[PDB]
Formats: C-alpha cells, structure tokens, sequence
C-alpha cells in the first residue's frame, strides 16, 4: 500500500481550513497535536547487530584479516563471489533471534518426554517482579520444569564452575531428579496419610478415566450395531 | 507468591508474644515461622499452577476431592486454619461472649453453660487428637454448634476431609458405620469431581500442632495449653463468626 | 534488553516442534508440551501465546505447533490427555537408576513418568497393600491385551479366561475387570510394558 | 463378532485416551493413511526387473511421481532405468 | 441492606437464602484468611487499575504480550522499522519503540480529554466490549465494539443524526438546556479515534482522514503504519494487550479530565 | 475387480482417444489444460481441510 | 506436494455429499425377505425380525452441509493472499 | 458550554439498545453471586424506546435474555436497584350456585348445549328427556359421556343438559364439552387432564362454502 500522507498532516489541513475561514472554530485536538507532532517519515531503517547473539551485521572480512590457510590448506588472495555481492538486504531483513538455551530446551524434552505431560501456563504474571537467584534451582513464584534445570545449567557456565555446558547441564538434571522424587514421594506419603485418617476421595484418576471410557464406548457400541444391521441389509 | 498476612499490632506480638497463652518465642515459631513455612510451601506446590491464583480456603475446597493434590490441600488446610486459631487469640485487632453465641451454646449442648462445654472441648481434644491435629467449634447448617477433631491437617468446612477418626488404631463399629454412611453419600453425589455440599463453618478454632504449645507448655500439659487458648479467646472475632 | 526477556520469556521456554498434532501412529509418550490456562484467563480467551484461542474452545488445555500462520491461525490442539496417563500411573503405584550418580538425545530412565523408587509398602485401613489392583479392559482376544489407565498391558490369567470372555467376543472391552499391575518397565523406544494378571 | 473395520486395536505398549474407544478414531486413521527413496541411483537398477517392476502397473506403466513421491530427478532416472530395462528384453 | 427476605425460626435450620447470606458473611471476613497473594497476574485489574503512561516499563508491555507479532509470512514490509527480530515463525515487535509511542499517544489522549473534546474507543473484535466502555466511561468518551458502520463520520446526516444531543457545561454537568432540531442535526465529529484493531477498521480509519481526526492505533506486523496519526506497534490479536494498552490510554485520559476538571473548580 | 483394472490403467479413455487423430499442438494444450486441472482440484481440496481445520477449532 | 490457487472468485463446493443416513425400516425388511428366501416363507426362525419390522412401520411405513457457508465465511481468512 | 452526544454508544448503529443493554449489564454484573429462584414489553414498544427502525430481532432477543437473568434472581434477594430498572420494561373464579350446580355452555357446529353438573349418581337429562330417547347413536352417548369417564366420576354425578341448533352429533358433542368445562369447577387439579382428554378445546370446525 502506497505511504499514505492524509492521516499524519491532519493539522496542516485543518490549519489551511482555518486560515481560509472554511471553518470557524479550532478543534478541541488542534493545540494537542501541533503540540505533539507525528512521525511522518516512515523510512526502513538499517540494523547492525543481532541483538540477541551479538553477531555484527555488515561487517566483510578483507583477504588482509584471512592470512592463514583454510581448512583445505589453501590461502585466501582474493575476495570470492560472495564477497563481491552487494549485501544490503541484510542489514534490513529483521534478523533471527538466537538462544543456546533452545538448543539446550529442545535437549531436555527429548530425553524427559513425559515432562511434556507436565503443564504449563504461558500467562506471565510479571516479567519485572521476578528476583532469582539461580545458586538453586527451586525458586519462589516458580514451578520445578525444565526452565529450572536450563537456568541452573546457564547460571553454572556463567560462573565458570563448569567449563563445558554438557556438564553443567547434567549437573543441573542430577539436582532437578532430587527435587522431583522428593515432590513425588511427598504426594504419594500424603495421600497414605490421608487415607490413615479417614478421608473418604470420591472418583480418583483411575475411576475418572474408567467413567470417560464407559461414556465413549456406549456410543461405540450402539454405531457398531448399527453398522453391522446395515452392512447385513 | 502466597505471603504470611501482617498482623494487627506485630511489633508487640514480637516483644511480648500473647498474654495468658504464647511466649515470644512460642507465637514466633507458631506463626513467624510455621505461617512462613507453610505459604513457602504452598508456594512451591502451586507455583505455575491455576491454584497459585486462589488463596488457601478456595484451594483445600477446590483439591479436596482430589486424591493426588492431598499435600497441596493440607498446605492449604493447614495455612488456613493456622490464621483462623491466630486472629481469634489475639489481644486484639474486654471482649465477651455475645447472647447470640450462649443462646446457642444452650440450644446445641443440652442448655450447658459455655464453661461446661470448654470441659468438653478439653477432654474431646485430650482423647480423640492423638499427636498433631485441630480442635474446632463448628456450626452446621442446621444452626446447631457442635465439636469437631480433625486429625493433622483435616478442615472443618468439608467433611469428608474432616479427618476426625484415627484409622491406624482401633475403632469401634459406631465409627465405621459413619465412615460407610459418609462413604455412600459422597457416592451419591452426580458430579463427575464427586464433591458434596457441606455448609459447616467455623466459630472457634485451637491449633494442637507441637508447633504452638510444645515450646511454652511441654510434650504433656497440652490440656493446660488448649485451655489458656479456651479461657482466653478474642471474643470480636468469634461472635463475628457467627451469622446474625 | 528485549532479546534477554524474550530468551527467558514463557514462550520461549516451550521447545520447538513441529510434529503432526494429528498422528495416528504409534504413542508411547507424549509429544506436545501441554500450555494450560487459568479460568480467569479462558474466561477472556487468554492463553499467553501471540492470538486469542477461539470461544469454542472450553478446555483449559491444549497443545501447538505455530503461533501465528499465513493461515492467519494459530495450529492447535485443545487436548492434554497424556497428564491423565501420567498422574494414572502414578495412582497405580507401580514403579519402574539413572537418576543417581557430546550431547545425547536418548531417554534418560524414564522419560519423567515416574520418580517414584522401587522399594515401598502402601500402608491402608486394612494393612500394608500387599499387590495393587486396579480396574481395566480386556480389549480382544489374543498373553491378552488391556486398557488400564490410559495404558495398553500384558494380561496373564490364573488358569484359563472365564466364559464372559467369548461369551461376549469383540464386545468385551464394554465390561470392566480387576487386574494386579505385576511390573512396569520401559523399553528403548520409550514405551511402557506394565505385565499384569486377570483376577 | 464385528467387522474388523469398525473396531479399533490399540497395540501393546501405547498410551491411549478414551477418544480412541471411538469411530472418530477409526475415521480419523482412515483419513490419515522405499528404495529408490534414497540416495540409491535408480539407474543401477536397470537390469534388476524385480526392484523396478514395484514403480509400475500391472500392465506395466510406470506410476506418476503423484503416486511413487519420488523426488524429480529420481523419477526421471526410475523411468529411463524402466525404459532402458523394457527396451533390453527384461521387464 | 437485604429487604424483603423472610428470616427464618431459630427452631428451623437455615433457609437458602439464609445460607447463601452467612456464606456471603463468611467470604468477606475469613475466606481470605491465611496468606495474602502477590506478584500474580488478574485478568481483570488491567481493566480497573491500569498504570499510569511514566510507570510502564519493557517489562510489563512484554508480560502483557504485546510483543508478539504476526507471522513472517504475514509481514507488512513497511511496518520493517517496528521490528526486534524473528523468533519461532513470528515477528517480534521493538518494545522499546512501542513504549515510546505509548507514551506519546497517551499524552495525545490526555491532551485531548483536557480540552474536552470528544474521544471514541472502535474495537470490533470478540472480548473487547468491556475495556472499550470502561475507557470511555473514565474519559466521559464513547466506544464502538459491535460494528462500525461506513459513512459515520463523512455520511453522518444519513446515520447518526437522529440519536439525541446535549449541552454540557465545564464540569460536564448536564444542563437540561432545549436545543434546536438545527443545532439537533448538526454533525458531531469526534475530536479523537482509537482503534484497537486498525486492519479490520480501514473504513473507519480512511472516514477519519477524510473527516480530518486525528486517530491512535494499535499497529501489528501486518498493519498499515500511514493510515494512522499515531501509531501504537504492537499486537492487536491479544485481549490482554490490547486491554493494556487501552487501559493505559485511559488512565492519561481520566487524569486529563481530572485537571481540567481541578482547574474548573478554582 | 476387472473393471477396476481398465479403470486404473485408463486403458477405456486411450481406446477413445485412439479412434481420431489429434494435432500434437492440441494433445499439448489440453495435456495442459488436465493438468491444471488436476492441480487445481489438489489446492481446491487443501483449502477445504484447512476450513474444515478451522471450524472445527473454532475459527 | 503443496498447490496453492490463485485468488478466487469464491470458495464453493458444487454438490456438498451429506450424510444420508439409512432407514431402519428398510434395513429391517431386507433382512427379513433374505430370512424368508433362505428358511421359507412364514419361517418361524426370524418371526422377531417380523416382529421388530411391525413395530417400526406401524406408524409410518418409512420410519444438509454446511461446508460452503465456513469455506465463504473463512476464504478471505484461509487464503494467504498478500497485502494490499 | 459543549454540545455532545448525550449517550456513550452514540456512534454505534443502535446506541439506544447499546445504552440499555449497557445499563441492565452493569446491573447483571453487580448482582452476578445472588441465586436465582414476566410480561416484558412487546418488539414496537422496544423499537419506540431502543432504536426505532434500526432495531434488530436479535438484539431485542438479547434485551430479554439480559431481563430474564435479572428477573429470576431469588426473590427474597433482590433489591430496589434491579427492580428500579426492571419496571423500565414491563408491560373471575367460577363456583357453584346456591343449588350446587356448575353452570356450564358448550358449542360445536351451530348447536349450543347448556348443562347443569351436581354431584349425584350418573343420571342425565337432555331437553327434560332419557339419554337414550334423545340420541338414539350410541357413539353420541360415549361422546357424552366420556369426559366423566377421563376423571372416572361417572357416577358421581347428575348432568341436565339442555341443547338446541345443530343436529345429533354436533349436540351431543357441544354437550361433552359443557360437561367438561363444568366438570373442572367440581376439582380445578383435574382441568389438565380433562385438557389432555381434549373435551376442553373448542371444535372450531363448521360449514364453509
Ligand atoms: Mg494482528
């Protein structure tokens, strides 16, 4: 769509009405917005840095900054042909947000795929309120997930008390495995010990699931008679 | 985050603690520490949770059903019962029964006087609460005080999480007989969480955790304990706990 | 800055996938991480991702693959059964250790179904529960198939099936029956084997 | 007993939802229903009949890439290695 | 308080109504007994008790989602100035560049509730009824959400001229006063637009070019930036940050209003 | 079943084309022309699904 | 393989297929004229079926999609058509 | 001083309803924890109010759906707020006589009937006549006497029936409708049932060319 230019020069146009006399009174915006101009250039605008990963953008290595052989053995003497290219489209393209902890995200969920059944609330509360102290993984205002284990294993790189982040990244799973038997035998002890005293649960997951089941398979049983009296016709 | 609440007149329940039942040291590791405690624990089992939106009483109501969330409801139990044993001793926010309540009182325990159902509550307390639980003055929907045991961390609202009967001993045929009648009514229920209606609410609450008389009172003399709690309860709150 | 936030952000915490939401092949564990949301927040079509889920939508679970689409929509699913499977299991009581003292992509133990560790005893009313019963479905006639919270077993009978059993044929999984869960391992695939007796 | 169509085998192992107790379940597998497939040059299968006798019809023709979903180079190396073969008395 | 309810006998348990009343007496005072809940997110409160424009931080726009942009393949190129990055198949809006365009906007909206002039909240879009009547209601504004009909504005005789007029005097106080059918069928021309969902308003929006007013928009990656006087970068499929945004430009039109109302009584 | 074979070789639609001689330029035009039709039905129905997608989802 | 389309006039399916579900009634007297072909006419061995069908004509001796208003209503939507 | 738009939806198609709507939300949204448990005005007298012409069967639908809600609030819990903007929208027993008789008129075809039902035995008089000298069809005689059979008080009563117009069917006919209309004054809880029977529906039915 072609810039339009009749939204942001609302007050010059107004103006030309008023100094004309077409119109009497001055509108109620008229001090505000000649006040408070608009932005009216509405150009692209160049970017040189990834914000994310810190790489640069639009930089060239000259032949000069290559002086050692490749991994062929051979030098470099000359720019190749991809050097010689005009690389504009880059400093405007919006560039790709990079993080090694989705690398370290993906990692995690491929090895605890039942911690996908774990839920989760992508509702923020508030990103500023959020004051931790990643010396430990559990956290007040958190969960215990695999965010827990990753912050743990980014916390531990920065302080250099690994130097390798696999090790760093088990280290923090050894620690998150603590926190979840210990969550785990405190529910199961819970509810031995709420049945020791009398608490009388209704339906319980299993009885819930039997009851779903039950639900569906009467409406499969009453179309597989029917299809089977029609099929039979 | 759940917070422990801030109470009225902090400065001199830290100096003082609670004249006639609570030492400094006693209301600060009953609710300076055991109130911390808790909500850091219920923090942490309902952080990035729906729960972490509720506070503790539509928390137990909402996990009582539920067998697996039972140490969230405990939490959750125990969080709210332990503010609703502190407001009603402390000094204040010379307050006495109100007619209403001894109205009831009379109306409830065969036209006992009020002293003559503390005796009451003592020796319920003494017997039917072996080790942790609470002690409750409750009133039904049928405007009749009665008194509640729950064991460790039962609620007085829900009865079928009441907890009031020691299942790891021996119990006489009266008992189970409740516990098959309580049974088939939670089976009566049509939803499909399997909850029940229950109207019953609090008037008087006594914390018998360790954590409130053992460090002021002793491994016995928890009847000495319950009765400073009985003989000297705030008397505002409890009469405005009861529905005019 | 922004790119730190983002980086730590609730969105950015789910792991990429673009898996099929609708495979209808073979489940031994879950694929989709479950996005959950309060009922304040479904009331006003709140999930925390980029779009308002649809009204239709009444579940407070669901699963995705893409924010937004040149579809103009966001790819989902308002399911999240596999938690049902998991907290099952965990009723069950049957556990299944690497979990104690460059990258490797196989499943670590259990894959986070259960941190329950093997040797216990569920104290009840009754006494220390010697076995677990638990209810289920015999699914078809075969060591039998059956449905037992959300997971598919090995049934091994006493001495022979009753008469229920071909009395009933194909229509069998519509009556339900009382198993003892004997054990669960997992294999490499992922997949649970819990081997459990009729009754 | 019923029709085989209309019931559903969970297999062993899996995890299932009672939506699978369903015939949306069945429906819903109908709807969502090798070799050469790979870096093998189809071309070197000239002389192999049985290998390549798999990517025709009946009669012989050989399938569209609709049907075989190879890439496009190898669709064109399978048809020249199906010509070449029909041509030097196999197939 | 509670008039025509009939106690009950205090031989006879309580009625209905008389247990929803005591439990009513119960949530007031002791449901909220135990622990007091901080640092959560209510739905609501973004409605009810918005910031004020100084105290919005990155932080708060960015938990309220409003970075999130469109789809890559969605992109409006001309929106390329707005934009952070990429991130998993959607354009990321520059939270910086959104607060300072709030910021502006707001005190446009401000501005403009304090020289009384007539302020109008267009969101066409399922749940955005209620934050467009409480904005306008805190701004002594108006508010459309069902649809906005083509022609309002440059084809107001035709649409809105049978609906009725006041005279209101400094303190917005009604005066009663009889107006003539003349003054009655007069156009009467907003004095400010924002639209909470610009690319399915282009109507609404050219209608304001060619009437001459100034607009406010929420502007996402698929959006037109020029159509608007002042834009607002960020993302308009959300309720919450659209509710965010809407309720921060009508906080800045409540305290607008509220010193020109100060100034009018002194 | 054997009908199913003629069908599935189109073995009946080259008898018909065989019975009259057609100019290579219009066998080309409408080789392109079924193409494109074919195509056109392929996209046709991937636009179906992902409306019968979205209503289902609410959209 | 993915064939997008050029932009359309419409998005409209020409004889929307529906679900023609079968009548009992004629389900019910098929399988009892079979009955009779194959164990003879009047055979007591399928008087139920007999039975069932009285029961099911008594009365009366019998016993639309909506594809095309979504894919309107959602095309503009759908289609991935570029900007304007 | 400032000429504006009187209401806060002015620029929406239909303010009026919109205003409304508005006022009777907030109310409904005040009040949303009281329990629950109505001639509202007609879709004119709405328009007259709400936007004339411009409104539409849908929205005055949401209009009653929104007053329904309010309405059935408990009774006992309601307050002058809701009821204050509720009345915004709002729009002889028979006996015996002193011979203990239930008067009753019934009509079918052009024939009238005129019965006077006491408690009795089961006789009957028609036109001061036998029951089976007047009609002589059997068929009109169970006609007769068939809403005393639906409520079983054949014989518990004494019916004089007096008819006139109309031949034998339509008079035996109008004399079974009599004698249910009469009947329901003897036990207003049976009059459904008699309404089930169909012997107190009118019989519209007549000669048309
Ligand atoms: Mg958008």
């Amino acid at each position: 769509m072609k810039i339009q230019t009749n939204a942001v020069n609302v007050l010059q146009r107004t103006s030309a009405y008023l100094k004309s006399g077409l119109l009497k009174e001055t509108p109620a915006w008229y001090n505000v917005v000649a006040s408070i101009p608009p932005s009216t250039k509405f150009t692209r605008e160049p970017r040189f840095k990834n914000p994310s990963n810190g790489h640069i953008i639009g930089k060239l290595v000259d032949v000069t900054e290559q002086p050692h052989a490749n991994n062929k053995g051979l030098y470099k003497t000359r720019p190749n042909s991809s050097d010689k290219r005009v690389g504009v489209k880059r400093l405007y393209r919006p560039p790709k947000l990079t993080y090694v902890e989705d690398r370290l995200r993906s990692l995690f969920y491929k090895q605890h795929p039942w911690e996908l059944s774990r839920p989760k609330i992508l509702v923020e509360n508030e990103i500023g309120d959020e004051n931790y102290d990643w010396s430990h993984m559990l956290q007040i205002g958190r969960p215990l997930d695999g965010e827990s284990v990753i912050q743990r294993t980014m916390y531990l790189i920065k302080t250099k008390q690994y130097g390798d982040m696999v090790e760093a990244y088990d280290h923090a799973r050894y620690e998150f495995y603590a926190l979840r038997m210990q969550e785990e035998t405190e529910q199961q002890v819970a509810l031995e010990e709420a049945e020791m005293f009398g608490s009388l649960f209704g339906v319980s997951a299993i009885e819930h699931g039997i009851q779903k089941e039950q639900e569906v398979l009467d409406v499969w049983e009453k179309k597989v008679v029917e299809e089977t009296e029609l099929m039979a016709a | 985050i759940h917070v422990v609440p801030k109470l009225p007149n902090s400065k001199a329940l830290l100096q003082n603690g609670v004249p006639n039942i609570l030492s400094s040291s006693g209301f600060k590791t009953v609710w300076f520490d055991y109130q911390r405690y808790l909500c850091d624990k219920l923090t942490l089992a309902t952080a990035g949770q729906s729960l972490e939106s509720y506070y503790p009483f539509h928390i137990l109501l909402k996990t009582a059903g539920n067998p697996l969330q039972s140490n969230i409801f405990n939490l959750a139990s125990s969080i709210h019962n332990n503010h609703l044993f502190v407001e009603n001793i402390l000094p204040s926010a010379k307050t006495e029964p109100s007619r209403l309540f001894l109205s009831k009182i009379k109306d409830s325990f065969n036209g006992s006087d009020w002293e003559v159902v503390k005796e009451e509550m003592i020796y319920r307390a003494e017997n039917e609460v072996l080790g942790q639980g609470w002690l409750f003055l409750v009133e039904n929907n049928e405007k009749k005080l009665f008194i509640l045991t729950s064991n460790n961390n039962g609620t007085p609202y829900y009865f079928p999480r009441n907890q009031s009967f020691d299942l790891n001993s021996a119990i006489s045929i009266d008992e189970f007989a409740t516990l098959k009648q309580m049974k088939e009514l939670i089976g009566k229920s049509t939803k499909l969480n399997g909850k029940v209606q229950d109207w019953t609410m609090p008037i008087i609450c006594v914390n018998l955790w360790d954590h409130a008389y053992l460090h002021d009172y002793g491994v016995g003399n928890r009847s000495k304990y319950v009765k400073n709690v009985l003989d000297n309860l705030n008397w505002s709150v409890v009469n405005n706990r009861i529905f005019s | 800055t922004l790119a730190e936030l983002l980086g730590r952000s609730r969105i950015a915490q789910v792991a990429n996938n673009h898996k099929p939401l609708t495979y209808t092949g073979k489940k031994f564990h879950p694929t989709h991480q479950i996005i959950e949301t309060k009922p304040s927040t479904l009331y006003r079509q709140e999930w925390g991702l980029k779009s308002a889920i649809p009204s239709k939508i009444k579940s407070r679970y669901l699963v995705y693959n893409d924010l937004d689409t040149l579809e103009r929509i966001t790819t989902f699913e308002p399911r999240g059964g596999t938690q049902w499977n998991r907290l099952r299991f965990q009723e069950m009581g049957v556990p299944i250790n690497p979990f104690f003292k460059k990258f490797n992509t196989e499943i670590i133990g259990t894959g986070g179904l259960s941190y329950s560790l093997p040797g216990k005893l569920k104290n009840s009313p009754n006494g220390v529960i010697q076995r677990t019963v638990v209810p289920g479905r015999i699914l078809n006639v075969v060591k039998w198939l059956a449905a037992i919270g959300g997971f598919v077993a090995d049934v091994v009978f006493f001495q022979s099936p009753p008469s229920s059993f071909n009395s009933m044929g194909d229509f069998i999984r519509m009556k339900t029956f009382l198993f003892e869960i004997l054990e669960a391992s997992m294999e490499k695939n992922g997949s649970v084997s819990m081997h459990a007796r009729l009754l | 007993k019923i029709d085989q169509s209309l019931s559903k085998k969970l297999p062993k192992g899996t995890i299932y939802d009672p939506f699978d107790f369903s015939m949306g379940r069945i429906h819903l597998d109908r709807k969502y229903q090798d070799i050469m497939k790979s870096g093998a040059n189809p071309l070197e299968f000239y002389a192999r009949p049985r290998i390549l006798s798999r990517y025709v019809t009946s009669t012989g023709r050989i399938q569209h890439r609709d049907i075989t979903g190879l890439s496009a180079k190898n669709q064109r190396r399978l048809s020249k290695a199906i010509r070449r073969c029909q041509a030097i008395g196999l197939m | 308080p509670y008039p025509n309810l009939i106690p009950s006998a205090n031989d006879k348990p309580y009625s209905s109504q008389e247990l929803f009343l005591r439990q009513l007496n119960h949530s007031m005072r002791t449901a909220k007994l135990g622990a007091t809940i901080s640092k959560v997110y209510y739905p609501h409160k973004d409605i009810f008790y918005p910031p004020l424009p100084e105290n919005i931080t990155v932080e708060s726009l960015m938990s309220a989602g409003v970075h999130l942009g469109q789809s890559t393949s969605l992109w409006r190129s001309s929106t390329q100035s707005y934009i952070y990055g990429e991130y998993k198949g959607i354009h990321i809006i520059d939270l910086n560049q959104t607060l300072s365009y709030l910021k502006r906007a707001a005190k446009v909206v401000e501005g403009v509730s304090e020289s009384g002039g007539i302020i109008l909240f267009l969101g066409t879009r399922q749940g955005q009824k209620r934050g467009l009547e409480e904005a306008a209601k805190k701004t002594h504004g108006y508010y459309v959400s069902t649809r906005w009909i083509p022609g309002t504005l440059t084809n107001s005789t035709e649409i809105s001229g049978i609906w009725e007029k006041q005279e209101i005097d400094s303190n917005d106080n009604p005066t009663e006063r009889a107006l003539s059918p003349n003054e009655t069928s007069k156009q009467v021309k907003p004095d400010l637009l924002v639209v909470l969902n610009p690319t399915e308003n282009r109507n609404a929006l050219l209608e304001a070019i060619k009437s001459r007013v100034p607009t406010i928009a929420i502007i996402d990656t698929d959006s037109e930036p020029s159509l608007v006087t002042y834009p607002i970068p960020g993302n308009d499929d959300s309720l919450r940050s659209v509710n965010f945004l809407l309720g921060v430009l009508a906080r800045a039109g409540q305290r607008g209003l509220q010193n020109r109302l100060a100034r009018n009584n002194e | 079943r054997l009908n199913r074979i003629m069908f599935e070789n189109n073995i009946p639609g080259d008898k018909r084309s065989q019975r009259f001689y057609m100019k290579p330029g219009k066998v080309a035009e409408l080789k392109r022309s079924q193409r494109h039709r074919k195509e056109f039905m392929m996209g046709f129905k991937r636009l179906i699904e992902i409306v019968k997608d979205a209503k289902r989802k609410g959209y | 393989p993915v064939y997008r389309l050029p932009p359309l006039p419409r998005l409209k399916v020409k004889k929307p297929i529906i679900r023609q579900e079968a009548n009992k009634c004629l389900v019910l007297m098929s399988n009892l004229l079979q009955c009779w072909s194959s164990y003879g006419h009047m055979s007591p061995k399928c008087a139920g079926l007999v039975t069932e069908l009285k029961s099911c004509t008594s009365e009366s001796a019998l016993g639309k999609s909506n594809i095309n208003y979504h894919a309107a209503r959602l095309y503009d939507r759908i289609n991935g058509k570029p900007h304007d | 001083r400032r000429i504006v738009p009187k209401l806060a939806t002015f620029y929406s198609a239909n303010p009026n309803h919109e205003d409304r709507i508005n006022r009777l939300e907030r109310l409904l949204r005040k009040y949303i924890k009281l329990p629950s448990q109505a001639p509202w005005i007609s879709f004119d007298e709405y328009a007259l109010i709400g936007g004339g012409t411009k409104l539409k069967p849908t929205q005055y639908t949401q209009l009653l759906y929104m007053l329904n809600k309010l309405h059935n609030i408990d009774p006992q819990l309601t307050n002058d707020e809701i009821t204050s903007e509720l009345s915004q929208y709002y729009k002889k027993i028979k006996t015996l006589d002193e011979f203990g008789r239930s008067i009753a008129v019934g009509k079918r075809k052009s024939s009238t009937a005129k019965v006077f039902v006491v408690r009795g035995t089961g006789e009957i008089l028609v036109n001061g006549r036998q029951l089976n000298d007047y009609f002589l069809k059997m068929k009109d005689r169970e006609s007769i006497m068939y809403p005393l059979q639906v409520i079983e008080s054949v014989g518990k009563y004494n019916i004089f029936a007096t008819t006139s117009g109309g031949g034998p069917t339509g008079q035996a006919e109008s004399i079974m409708h009599a004698i249910a209309k009469a009947l329901v004054v003897f036990n207003p809880l049976l009059k459904s049932r008699l309404h089930k029977a169909g012997v107190l529906t009118r019989d519209y039915r007549h000669v048309e060319r």
